[PDB]
């Protein structure tokens, strides 16, 4: 519904998450850019990632497809974008607000789980030797969100 | 000679040589000439100039001279620039003197408006629009009124409910808004705006609930600015009042109705306001021993409200009430638009005609604090509906109030309700981003320098160790003092 | 002190808490407010799951801070 | 002599809620409001027994597509 | 109007702008007001990183338009 993400965009327009930033890129109210900033404390510190989100036509009921644009260094996170969170294909609620999901997806940049990984490649990485996994990200968020 | 005339001298002369060139010397020598007189009349003597001149000049408004002086300065290389200081600290040092002083509370904002208006006056006539001035006069008062934290605020808030209130007819429609829109381009100026809402929205409380507003139409005029000035959210709470007002009224229709419809309806002809708990000004329930007529009327409508929206609750604002008393004197009746707590004091003077202070306190059981002030506007206002024994200004315990049946007075209906981290790690990197080699001594000082705030020496060193870890900042390979940058 | 606390249905709740207490307590906290199961949060600030065995000191949690409140999730 | 009358009365009164507003999590509108499809043109609240309170207009259709509430993980039913 | 330029940390920083201002006079009133010269922000409206040469009125900010602010330490 239309009238859902009015709500949404003049409720986050006044009281906006604190490192979260949504809004419509045009006139289709339905096709929104957001912006993950890297939560501190992090490999991904003073990044600026990209989403683009997409509501279907029954919004509430149904979750939005979220992809990032900045290629981000995530096992869960494939090179096209496309994030797998269980929340945002499975267990979609209607409660759950575009200011929530991104706030999730901003602190599930910081606790992957290897474990069913998106991109075992770089899962594998993660799991044995997490020393260089803090390098590799922050080479790539150096290189692409900065 | 004095500035004023010195001015005009060199005016004078500037056009001699001017005109001298047309007259017999060679085109070419033109514009060395007047460089060479120009430097020595004005370039050797800018400061002097300014100094002896302009804070003279600027008091007295003189138009013309300021005139010549921007338009002769401009020909000087840098003499603009020296104008824009002498008149920058002008403002600085002048504007300071309106808000500093507490004594000047009364006159404040007038003379905040005045010399606003003054300063843009001499910019749109002397100085030519210029725009690099008008920065400057912006970037000056957001200074100046902002040396006094909070009070600049509550005058502008409280001067606008002056221009706002029904005994401000004198100001026509058109010539208030105009007031207004110089308030807010002086609104804009204030950094404490949050303190301007509560002032204003407490103002505005009491304007809509005793119905003093000169002009509904300035009313929503006024939101419409703050609306556009600062957002729907910061005048959200205000536009909830304006809702309520409104929808008070069509409850009245509906509840009025009822009481028709019931074959015992009171003679106390009743109205009540509706408004929503969360938008306007915090108040204290505190009770009173309402009279067995008084307590059924709430009875009636509060149970009707509720039956007609449930999970509500109504509880009650005797304090903001006001009721009116018809009176039988001994030269004609009177009315008296009482609050409830002059309500139910004045229904304690006519069975007898005094009582004690504490007789009456415990009758209605109002706070002693409060009803020394209702009691005062019964006694010593100018309708003096009490004579206090012994008679004065105060109220005391032991004062035997005694009703004024000899009451006159010359209108029929009377009243008396008078009565810091990232800070601290950009400046790191971006100074020494510049250095691209330095000592942590020097890096300590500058930071004060540049940082405008209090730095711990161990807040400090743990940034640096931050920006270590992110490789921001590398370490000597054998001086820990010395830093190197990195990228 | 207390802390405010950004709850999934659009409202906010402040919770009186000190920097000792673990946030197992937080979560019971959330709960007895509103009712949601204590493992169904993830308190999220600044981007960080607030871990059950912990205490708001060890996040660097101060007065008039905030907290966000979403719904359980997991990796893909 | 003796007369204790009054004549004329205005007052006001604040209102506030029984509860709390009970925001409906799916729409974002308020109780006494009605759902924001059927603002539209006799829109009730359903409880689950979680207590929490949503819109049967909305929460009908969510179970519709989901049998679980969406805040707590329960299931849905009234009192 | 008013922009509050409000940081990662929460702290909402006011500014004042005219409709018309172009974003670096944004990055200027910040650096008043806020310290960090406009060299290393990064203002992020709505996610839609500002442009240095727009102009305020094409991104429709209005009063209480809440911005996003960002540290680009290297920042040229
Ligand atoms: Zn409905
Ligand atoms: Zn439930
Ligand atoms: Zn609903």
């Amino acid at each position: 519904a239309l009238k859902r993400i009015h709500k949404e965009l003049n409720d986050l327009a006044r009281d906006p998450p604190a490192q979260c930033s949504a809004g419509p890129v045009g006139d289709d109210m339905f096709h929104w850019q957001a912006t993950i900033m890297g939560p501190n404390d992090s490999p991904y510190q003073g990044g600026v990632f990209f989403l683009t989100i997409h509501f279907p036509t029954d919004y509430p009921f149904k979750p939005p497809k979220v992809a990032f644009t900045t290629r981000i260094y995530h096992p869960n996170i494939n090179s096209n974008g496309s994030i797998c969170l269980d929340i945002l294909r499975s267990q979609w609620s209607p409660a759950l607000t575009i200011s929530k999901v991104l706030l999730s997806i901003c602190s599930l940049l910081c606790d992957p789980n290897p474990d069913d990984p998106l991109v075992p490649e770089i899962a594998r990485i993660y799991k044995t030797d997490r020393e260089k996994y803090n390098r590799i990200a922050r080479e790539w968020t150096q290189k692409y969100a900065m | 000679r004095e500035v004023p005339e010195y001015l005009n001298h060199v005016s004078k002369r500037l056009e001699e040589e001017g005109d001298r060139v047309i007259t017999y010397l060679d085109h070419s020598t033109q514009k060395p000439l007047i460089a060479c007189v120009e430097k020595q009349l004005l370039g050797e003597h800018l400061t002097a100039i300014l100094q002896k001149g302009l804070d003279h000049l600027l008091d007295e408004n003189r138009v013309p001279d300021l005139a010549q002086m921007y338009q002769l300065f401009s020909r000087v290389r840098g003499g603009q620039q020296a104008l824009l200081q002498h008149w920058s600290e002008y403002i600085k040092t002048f504007g300071t003197a309106i808000v500093i002083n507490p004594e000047k509370d009364k006159d404040m904002v007038q003379d905040l408006l005045d010399f606003k208006d003054k300063v843009d006056h001499v910019i749109e006539v002397c100085f030519q629009k210029n725009e690099r001035f008008v920065n400057l006069m912006k970037e000056s008062f957001e200074t100046f009124i902002n040396k006094r934290p909070n009070k600049p605020a509550e005058l502008i808030a409280k001067h606008v409910d002056s221009k706002l209130r029904a005994g401000n007819k004198e100001a026509t429609d058109e010539e208030l808004e105009r007031t207004l829109d110089k308030i807010m381009i002086l609104f804009r100026f204030i950094h404490g705006k949050d303190v301007f809402e509560a002032f204003y929205k407490k103002d505005l409380a009491k304007r809509l609930l005793v119905g003093k507003s000169a002009s509904v139409d300035a009313e929503k005029s006024m939101l419409s600015k703050l609306k556009h000035e600062c957002g729907a959210a910061f005048t959200s709470k205000l536009e909830g009042m304006f809702k309520d007002m409104e929808l008070s009224k069509d409850i009245m229709v509906h509840f009025k109705q009822h009481m028709q419809n019931q074959s015992d309806s009171g003679p106390i002809d009743l109205t009540v306001n509706i408004l929503t708990m969360g938008y306007w000004p915090t108040y204290t329930p505190m009770e009173v021993h309402l009279t067995p007529e008084m307590i059924k009327l709430q009875e009636v409508f509060k149970a009707f409200y509720l039956g007609k929206h449930s999970g509500r609750k109504l509880q009650w604002q005797t304090t903001l009430g006001h009721a009116v008393l018809k009176a039988e004197f001994k030269e004609g009746k009177k009315e008296f638009q009482v609050s409830l707590f002059q309500t139910l004091v004045l229904l304690m003077f006519n069975e007898g005609d005094g009582f004690s202070f504490e007789e009456i306190k415990m009758a209605t059981g109002i706070e002693d604090s409060e009803l020394r002030r209702t009691l005062q506007s019964l006694a010593c206002g100018k309708a003096r509906v009490l004579i206090k024994s012994p008679k004065g200004k105060e109220v005391e315990d032991g004062d035997k109030f005694i009703f004024n049946g000899e009451f006159k007075h010359k209108l029929f209906r009377i009243k008396i309700n008078q009565i810091r981290q990232y800070q601290i790690d950009a400046a790191i990197v971006r100074i020494m981003k510049m250095r691209k080699t330095l000592g942590h001594n020097l890096l300590v000082s500058e930071l004060y320098n540049q940082l405008k705030f209090p730095v711990k020496p161990g807040d400090l060193k743990k940034r640096i160790e931050s920006l270590i870890d992110r490789d921001y900042m590398e370490r000597d390979k054998d001086n820990p003092n010395q830093y190197h940058y990195v990228a | 002190m207390q802390i405010f606390v950004k709850t999934l249905t659009g409202k906010t709740i402040t919770l009186e808490v000190e920097p000792s207490d673990t946030i197992e307590n937080v979560k019971a906290k959330i709960q007895d407010k509103e009712g949601i199961p204590p493992d169904q949060q993830r308190l999220i600030f600044a981007g960080k799951q607030l871990e059950d065995g912990r205490t708001l000191s060890d996040y660097n949690i101060q007065k008039e801070s905030t907290l966000h409140l979403v719904l359980r999730l997991r990796g893909g | 002599k003796k007369r204790f009358e009054v004549k004329k009365w205005n007052a006001v009164a604040l209102w506030a809620w029984d509860i709390v507003v009970d925001n409906c999590a799916i729409c974002r509108n308020h109780i006494m409001d009605l759902c924001i499809e059927c603002q539209a043109n006799e829109c009730t609240v359903a409880w689950g027994v979680c207590n929490h309170a949503f819109h049967f207009h909305c929460i009908s259709r969510w179970l519709k597509t989901r049998q679980v509430c969406p805040l707590d993980n329960r299931e849905w039913e009234f009192q | 109007m008013l922009i509050k330029v409000k940081t990662l940390t929460g702290k909402e920083i006011e500014i004042d702008i005219e409709p018309t201002d172009k974003v670096e006079r944004i990055k200027e009133r910040v650096e008043e007001k806020e310290g960090i010269p406009p060299q290393q922000q990064r203002l992020i409206y709505s996610g839609k990183q500002m442009n240095d040469e727009k102009t305020a009125a094409d991104y429709k900010i209005l009063g209480g338009s809440v911005l996003h602010l960002v540290l680009a330490l290297r920042g040229g």
